[PDB]
DNA sequence: ATATCCTCTAATGCGCATTAGAGGATATGA
């Protein structure tokens, strides 16, 4: 209808009869091509309503894409010869939950929490635990243990009762076994174990909390939308009625949770009569760590059956469409492994510059000069780690190629508004007064804060010691030398008067403060020299937008008082940027992607490059703990998909055995990891429909002895090889001291725009 | 049809403004009624009143209840009747989880009430068994045996034709019948209708079929209109253009002439101001008044609360939620009251008081106060805050008192006033009252309503809040008393009476407008209701647009635009906008800054700058911006020839690190004083006596530990046991080294001058002591966890700077250099980082270090090296290399 | 004028526990 001619593979697919059925082969053979064009075949042809098809994806982006394809297609197909429902499977899940919460006793009415307000309740609650932990951490150490072990469990389904019989029979192999030849170290392990049992009571009361507060998570609502499908038959048999065609979409990175509430509404077994068609590869499965579920490729032809005991049939459909040779030669040849740990793909069938760098700097001179040469003389980069993703733009921006990278609270704009509102509610907050003293406004010189604080401290055993700390302590802050300034022969002539204009605004600003939380924020901003100066700053190639993200903190601050703005919205602040690192970026309107490799799941670009693939960055090793070691890992005799191997514990009988069994299975945990890694590559590596780069580095930046490249680079070099031949760290340290003007001249002089401000002046000059 | 002399049934239909209201008030007046609503009501006796019974079907219904005689309660009782129902042991048997939660009983109540609603007894219910509805009538035959404002239609109707007689007598009192309202009647009203209009005089049943007595299916003549007199012949063309799609004919006024568009966004953001762009502009030049403009929505809290904030900062009014407890100026009183009723002053109500309405301080006038009341009662151990705010407000304290001395003055009153007037009189007429007019705020206010729209905003809030309180009192007639307690946006159903010369018709999306959540649940109501939609919706936006008669903007995002707007942009009379202009004086202001300061029109841009400032306009003058602004000093710290500056050695390392974090992180610039910080002090503290035994030590640690800020009280069990070991630790190694070293003295304070600009070194060292060779070695207890390592604690500069004073005398020894040792407390014993003594080379590279050092806090602009401590220091927010 | 830390790993002295230092403190839907 005016696309691509369907190929012949994918038209087994595309006109399967209904039932389930099952999509594999991966990285580019037309998945989600598939989908709309499927969509049309079981609407325009027949056998279903366009309003009755439902389809799930993982990010609400490909749902929103999803939806526009398939309307756009049903769009044109009306034209020859009432509309779908498509959702991510977490929105599916409240849905579920709303329809049908009073069958499990969850009020539909109920609230979902964000990370930091969720941080805030779990921290208030294990601060209110009247016991004794007999731990060596501290709060807020404990609430990120509690705050995970709470959420392995919601994704798992274990109820926190199983968990308190973990260390038991397993501490009898250190005791009572005898040595063949306590080791000072499986006590660690121990103590480890005798952890999660301690925290039980955390969170217990936690969810007791989150109950009687009729509020959620992310990761209990699908928790709860799973136990009400499993225990309750009832609600399958009326979405199966409402719903004959149903699409999975990313089937590979579907959880546990989300695994047995999509197998008991549908394909249980019950009814043949619904199209249910699942797609995806057992080699893009990438996270583990967060929807933990290697299974689910393999457990669908026992999971979907014929209602008859039939197992659901797989369609290969392999044929290479994204990728051409000599990138997919790379790909299927640094995925070979896969030939017996995750077997159930063949293979692939069809329709490069490698750098190894002795230092950072010189590779990021190369992949920047590589990517500027196509770009001056006529994209995307891949990091692993965010944090790598900024400082790699000032050896690309003095090419002068367009830079764009991808905190709400750490804007120039905004960061101006949180301080100077800490300033207004404690003064006591001495870094929100360096803020505002040495800002653009009021620039304050050395000599006057000297003197500012010479007139702080001016105006100021063993039980003296601790009479301190207290709320009401006094600390000689700088904030009530301000509003005392004293005589004006200490300051400069043109300080005072900026002292004095200060300490008028907060004065009046501070009266301001019993007013409800919405209508002060609006007023600060008001006071202040934002929403004019934010404007200003900006290329005239945007526009009039200046002031996205200063009026998404508004709305932000309105949604929270929906309020005190001292001991909340400060703390919740506070919180919100050491759990949520700045709350949400207020993303542009959309030079080179810079984005993740998680976040580039399931795209394509033209000119990709994986930039640093050294040892200890790429495959990433550090940081890497089992489940023996921290307490909030779930071991995995009660996680579910028991991949992650179970040690027996009942075949030792000398401690060298358990000593060897443990070690063993951390070496097999280990594996598990370094086999996501290698899936990350292959990911990353299958996003290029053109030339591609590898780079890699000898020097880092803060090492005392030079790193080797990482085994994917010294894979990569042997299989181009069967390559650019390009194959005392430092002490340098930067050090920074401590337009408009040509345009002021011409508004200084001076004394369709005019019809607007003619207008204002009329509107300003009416009383 | 419509005459004096006149007898049956007539209607008049069709034509959304026509004048059906009007043309009834002309046939009642002619002629020497029924509205439908509370504010209708008011408006037809005002026009009837002007041109020379005004009741609506409920009012007319407990009116004749009445005269038949010659909601949160109703929640309240099915909850307790749910909550009884539980155990004994007709429902389906899988409810029982659900009966305790709040949400079954607002289904219950709504199924029963839509019961109601279509005229159903209890019975009638038991007979469409399907448990669930045969429990639900069981539950209301038992509520029944067991009045409200849904049922009283049908109880009125049922004590009527048993009488037999009132019926008839009610019948002849009435001459004309003018419902004014049909189109949306329940079936209750409609056969109350019916049965009072059997015969008399008339009964007009007007109404309007098209937008959902009756008016479909019926005998007696009918009179068509067609003249809009209220839509202008472009707005009735859409709405048309629409209706050829439902499962008619009707024109506007052709003196009008009106504009549909429709608008499209690239954001959220984008709708919400182009929105208020059109308005604005509307306002401004086209010039027609406010009230006449309104912005309809499908739903208020979905879309209307995000839309009424971002409408409201670009200067377009909004007409417009808080208990009367939960606000701060209510509570002001409440707090008193309080306070009366237990008759002591507690210590955290009184800090309420100092920060409320009545007295207001800001925080830094509460240090101020706080300063100044300590001053009076000189404790060494200062006194809390509370605990003399009490004292000072009953005693005058006068040790010094300026200009607080009014605040405490007007709590007084207040307070003596509150607490005297109670051991008389009731509580709401002479607690309330009393404590009004005691504290002054009454004048205040009054004459800053007058001026001023921020802070008269909260004045008029404030004292709306205060009446409502004192409105509850009067109806709670001291303990209990304190115990019981324009563009205007709008949803659709409330955008029915209204004139609205323009209509935005906001949020339209295909995910909320053609509503696809779905409306089954638990009970299936929605089966009952049906067995006893796109098109549904697509009357609801019919309705919406056919409130405006000049212009209708419809508005959406591409969050998708559903097919309504593809449907309406057929009728209407280009990308969406991704940067929508506004009229707002500071945007203004922004974009002709941001075009003039550009890498031809500048000129333009820059007269309208000059003609902006020439008239206020803030922001706009050339002084006023933010990158013009000059430094206020620009002069060197110290210039006097033969200065010296004093280092102490726990802030060399520091400065010579980051000379900036220095000079911010002194002078200011270091948000607060953990607790870690103080339990070291004090550590240090106990540690320091001479003659004190271990047990002693631990004693007196513990009697002072409880008064320190911890949260999580089960951390402040952990942190006393691991400092106790932390003093048993630091007596362990003291023993340890007695036969080895000797102390000589403890936190001895060094003071002197090592460079003649000058540095004078000024510390205190925390232990000195000496070697069997005669040295003297330095030894700086610490109490962290990590020690730094040895070729680092080879470098430190702290105790290079203490062996560096015991060189040329100062501390009054043998000055030999001694060596450094650096005892880390806490983490075979605690561990020792040791520093061999300056030797001669050594020695002249540390004095040039502490000579570069101190010549980096000479003059202004300090430099900011990048650290590896960049991650822990305050002043980063304000440093320039980030 | 007074101090960031938890954790895993490598050397080492009397095969295994003790001490010291290097490097990282990921990737993140709804
Ligand atoms: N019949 C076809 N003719 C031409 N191009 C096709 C055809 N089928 C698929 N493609 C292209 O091949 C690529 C496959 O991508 P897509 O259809 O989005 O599924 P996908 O990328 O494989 N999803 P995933 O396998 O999970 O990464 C796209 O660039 C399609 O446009
Ligand atoms: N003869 C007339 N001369 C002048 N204006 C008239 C005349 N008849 C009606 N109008 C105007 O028409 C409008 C009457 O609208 P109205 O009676 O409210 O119709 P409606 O049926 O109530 N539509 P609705 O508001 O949805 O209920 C008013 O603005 C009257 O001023
Ligand atoms: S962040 Fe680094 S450079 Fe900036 S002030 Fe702090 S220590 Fe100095």
């Amino acid at each position: 209808l005016g696309l691509f001619p369907p190929t012949d593979e994918q038209a087994a697919v595309i006109a399967a009869p209904p039932g389930p059925l099952v999509v594999i082969a991966g990285a580019g053979a037309g998945k989600t091509e598939t989908m709309a064009a499927r969509v049309v075949w079981l609407v325009a042809n027949g056998f279903a309503t366009p309003s009755q098809v439902l389809g799930l994806t993982f990010t609400r982006k490909a749902a929103g894409q999803l939806l526009r394809r398939v309307r756009t297609r049903l769009a044109r197909l009306a034209g020859a010869g009432e509309s779908a429902t498509v959702s991510t499977y977490h929105a599916f899940a409240g849905t579920l939950l709303r329809e049908h919460g009073l069958l499990l006793p969850v009020e539909p009415d109920t609230r979902l929490l964000s990370e930091t307000e969720l941080w805030q309740l779990a921290y208030d609650v294990v601060c209110a635990h009247p016991g004794h932990l007999d731990t060596e951490k501290t709060p807020a150490a404990v609430t990120a243990m509690v705050l995970r072990l709470s959420g392995a469990l919601a994704e798992h389904l274990v109820d926190t009762d199983q968990l308190r019989d973990t260390h038991v029979e397993l501490e009898r192999l250190v005791h009572t076994l005898p040595a063949g030849p306590p080791s000072q170290w499986l006590l660690r392990m121990l103590a480890t174990q005798t952890e999660r049992t301690e925290l039980v009571p955390l969170i217990d009361a936690l969810h007791q909390r989150m109950r009687a507060e009729k509020v959620m998570d992310f990761g209990m609502q699908m928790a709860a939308a799973a136990r009400l499908a499993a225990r309750f038959p009832q609600v399958g048999e009326q979405l199966r009625q409402r719903f004959r065609v149903v699409l999975l979409d990313e089937y590979q990175d579907t959880g546990h949770a989300q695994r047995i509430a999509l197998s008991s509404l549908f394909g249980g077994g019950a009814d043949d009569g619904l199209a249910l068609t699942a797609v995806g590869d057992p080699i893009q499965s990438i996270y583990g760590w967060r929807g933990a579920s290697a299974t689910n490729l393999p457990r669908f032809t026992t999971d979907f059956p014929y209602s008859d005991g039939t197992p659901a049939p797989t369609l290969e459909l392999r044929t290479s469409w994204r990728n051409p040779p000599s990138t997919l030669h790379v790909a299927n040849a640094v995925s070979e492994e896969a030939r017996r740990r995750s077997v159930a793909v063949r293979a692939l069938r069809p329709r490069i510059r490698c750098a190894l760098l002795n230092n950072v700097a010189a590779e990021r001179d190369w992949v920047a000069d590589h990517l500027a040469r196509a770009y001056h003389g006529a994209a995307a980069v891949l990091v692993r780690r965010n944090a790598d993703a900024a400082p790699m733009a000032e050896a690309l921006t003095a090419r002068g190629v367009p830079v764009e990278v991808v905190g709400l609270l750490a804007v120039p704009e905004v960061a101006d508004l949180v301080a100077m509102l800490r300033l207004i509610a404690d003064p006591t907050a001495g870094s929100a007064v360096m803020r505002i003293l040495t800002g653009p406004r009021w620039r304050f010189g050395a000599r006057d804060i000297a003197a500012l604080w010479r007139r702080a401290v001016e105006l100021d055993g063993t039980a003296d010691i601790v009479a301190q700390a207290a709320p009401d302590a006094d600390t000689a802050c700088v904030a009530d030398a301000i509003c005392d300034p004293g005589d004006a022969e200490r300051y400069s002539p043109a300080g005072y008067e900026r002292i004095v204009a200060l300490g008028r605004e907060l004065t009046m600003l501070r009266a301001h403060l019993g007013h409800p939380l919405p209508e002060l924020v609006a007023e600060v901003r008001r006071v202040l020299g934002l929403d004019a100066e934010a404007r200003a700053a900006r290329p005239v190639a945007a526009g009039w937008a200046g002031t996205e993200n200063l009026d998404r903190f508004s709305d932000l601050v309105s949604d929270f008082a929906g309020g005190a703005s001292v001991s909340a919205l400060l703390a919740y602040l506070d919180a919100a940027v050491e759990v949520e690192n700045g709350l949400a970026p207020a993303e542009l309107t959309v030079r080179v992607q810079i984005l993740t490799v998680h976040a580039a799941k399931g795209l394509e670009w033209q000119v990709v490059a994986v930039p640093h693939l050294s040892a200890r960055v790429f495959p990433s090793t550090t940081q890497a703990r089992t489940w023996l070691t921290d307490a909030s890992d779930l071991p995995p005799l009660l996680r579910g998909d028991r991949g992650v191997p179970v040690l027996d514990t009942s075949d030792i009988y000398d401690r060298k055995i358990l000593s060897d069994k443990i070690s063993d299975h951390k070496k097999s945990l280990d594996q598990r990891r370094v086999d996501e890694e290698r899936r990350l590559l292959y990911v990353a590596i299958t996003r290029a429909e053109d030339t591609l780069l590898l780079s890699g580095h000898h020097w880092g930046a803060t090492e005392s002895k030079p790193r080797g490249p990482s085994e994917f680079l010294c894979e990569l070099k042997t299989i181009l090889e069967e390559e650019i031949e390009h194959w005392p760290l430092r002490d340098q340290v930067v050090e920074a001291l401590w337009h408009v003007h040509r345009g002021a001249q011409l508004v200084a002089a001076a004394m369709g725009w005019a019809a607007d401000v003619d207008a204002l002046l009329a509107e300003r000059e009416r009383p | 049809l419509l005459e004096p002399g006149s007898n049956g049934v007539v209607r008049l239909l069709g034509g959304p403004g026509t004048g059906k209201s009007s043309l009834l008030v002309d046939t009642a007046v002619q002629h020497i009624l029924l509205t439908g609503s509370a504010r209708l009501r008011t408006a037809a006796r005002a026009a009837i009143t002007a041109r020379l019974l005004v009741r609506t079907v409920h009012s007319y219904a407990f009116a004749v209840l009445r005269l038949a005689a010659q909601s949160a309660e109703q929640d309240g009782i099915i909850r307790e009747l749910l909550a009884g129902d539980l155990e004994d042991g007709g429902w389906p048997e899988q409810l029982w989880p659900a009966l305790t939660t709040a949400g079954f009983a607002t289904e219950l109540r709504d199924l029963m009430a839509r019961c109601t609603e279509r005229g159903v007894d209890p019975i009638a219910l038991q007979r469409l068994g399907r448990p669930e509805w045969l429990a639900a009538g069981r539950f209301a035959q038992a509520y029944e045996q067991i009045l409200g404002a849904a049922e009283l239609v049908g109880a009125a109707l049922e004590a009527l034709g048993a009488d037999d007689e009132l019926l008839d007598t009610e019948r002849n009192r009435i001459k004309l019948l003018l419902v004014d309202d049909a189109q949306h009647l329940d079936p209750q009203a409609a056969r109350l209708v019916r049965a009072l209009a059997a015969g008399t005089g008339l009964t007009v049943i007007a109404g309007d079929p098209d937008q959902s007595v009756l008016l479909r299916d019926d005998t007696h003549p009918a009179i068509t209109l067609t003249q809009s007199y209220r839509c202008a012949p472009e707005i009735a063309s859409a709405i048309t253009g629409l209706g050829q799609r439902l499962p008619r004919h009707w024109t506007g006024n052709p003196q009008r002439e009106g504009t549909v568009t429709v608008r499209l966004a690239a954001s959220t953001h984008a709708e919400g101001t182009m929105i208020a762009d059109a308005l604005r502009r509307a306002h401004l030049v086209d010039g027609i008044p406010w009230s006449q403009m309104a912005v309809i929505v499908r739903s208020v809290p979905r879309v209307g609360t995000a839309l009424a904030r971002a409408l409201t900062a670009a200067g377009v009014p909004v007409q417009d939620d808080v208990p009367v407890g939960r606000q701060p100026a209510a509570a002001a009183l409440l707090t008193v009251l309080d306070v009366t009723a237990t008759g002591h002053l507690d210590a955290d109500s009184a800090v309420a008081l100092l920060t409320g309405p009545i007295g207001r301080v800001d925080p830094v006038t509460l240090r101020q106060l706080r300063r100044a009341l300590r001053r009076a009662d000189g404790s060494q151990p200062p006194r809390d805050f509370g605990d003399l705010l009490v004292d000072a407000i009953e005693r005058e304290p006068k040790g010094l008192s300026a200009e607080h001395a009014r605040t405490l003055r007007r709590l007084r009153a207040v307070l003596t006033a509150a607490r005297r007037s109670d051991a008389s009189g009731a509580d709401p007429r002479y607690t309330l009252w009393q404590a009004w007019h005691a504290s002054g705020l009454q004048r205040r206010w009054l004459a800053a309503s007058e001026r001023g729209g921020s802070v008269g905003a909260q004045a008029d809030r404030d004292l709306d809040a205060v009446t409502t309180l004192f409105d509850v009192a009067d109806q709670y007639v001291l303990r209990g008393l304190v115990d019981h307690v324009a563009v205007a946006v709008l949803s659709v159903h409330g955008a029915l009476a209204g004139e609205w010369d323009f209509v935005v018709i906001a949020g339209v999306q295909e995910g909320l407008w053609p509503n696809m959540i779905p409306r089954g649940g638990v009970l299936g109501t929605q089966h009952l209701v049906d067995v006893l939609l796109v098109a549904e919706e697509r009357r609801l936006l019919m309705a919406a647009m056919g409130r405006a008669r000049t212009r209708v903007m419809i508005t959406a995002v591409d969050l998708l635009p559903s097919p309504f707007c593809a449907e309406i942009s057929a009728w209407a009379t280009e990308p969406p906008l991704v940067a929508p202009r506004v009229l707002a004086p500071s945007a203004l202001v922004g974009r002709l800054r941001a075009v003039v300061c550009a890498p031809d029109a500048r000129a333009c841009a820059a007269a309208q700058l000059a003609r902006l400032a020439a008239a206020g306009v803030p922001g706009a003058d050339p002084s006023q911006w933010h990158a013009m602004t000059s430094l206020t000093t620009e002069e060197p710290l110290w210039s006097e020839p033969g200065h010296v500056v004093t280092l102490s050695p726990s802030t060399l390392q520091m400065l010579t690190d980051c000379p900036l974090r220095w000079l911010l992180e002194r002078h200011g610039g270091d948000d607060g004083r953990d607790v870690r910080s103080t339990v070291g002090s004090l550590v240090h503290a106990l540690v320091s006596e001479p003659g004190k035994t271990e047990s002693q030590l631990v004693n007196e640690l513990e009697k002072v530990w409880d008064d320190l800020p911890y949260d999580a009280k089960w951390y402040s069990d952990n942190e006393l046991a691991r400092h106790r070991a932390m003093l048993e630790t630091f007596t362990r190694w003291r023993e340890d080294t007695r036969r080895q070293l000797t102390e000589v003295a403890t936190e001895i304070p060094v003071e002197g001058i090592v460079v003649e600009p000058g540095v004078r070194v000024r510390g205190r060292l925390d232990r000195l002591e000496r070697d069997e060779a005669g040295r003297l070695v330095v030894v700086a207890l610490k109490t962290g966890k990590s020690p730094v390592t040895k070729d680092d604690a080879q470098n430190h500069a702290q105790l290079a700077m203490y062996q560096l004073a015991v060189a040329a005398g100062l501390l009054d020894d043998g000055d030999e250099p001694g060596g450094g040792k650096l005892v880390y407390l806490g983490k075979a014993g605690a561990t020792e980082r040791e520093q061999d003594p300056l030797t001669p080379d050594k020695r002249a590279e540390w004095l040039e270090t502490v000579g570069e050092a101190a010549a980096a806090t000479a003059g202004p602009r300090f430099v900011a090296r990048v650290n590896n401590g960049c991650a822990n220091c305050p002043v980063r927010s304000s440093c320039p290399a980030q």
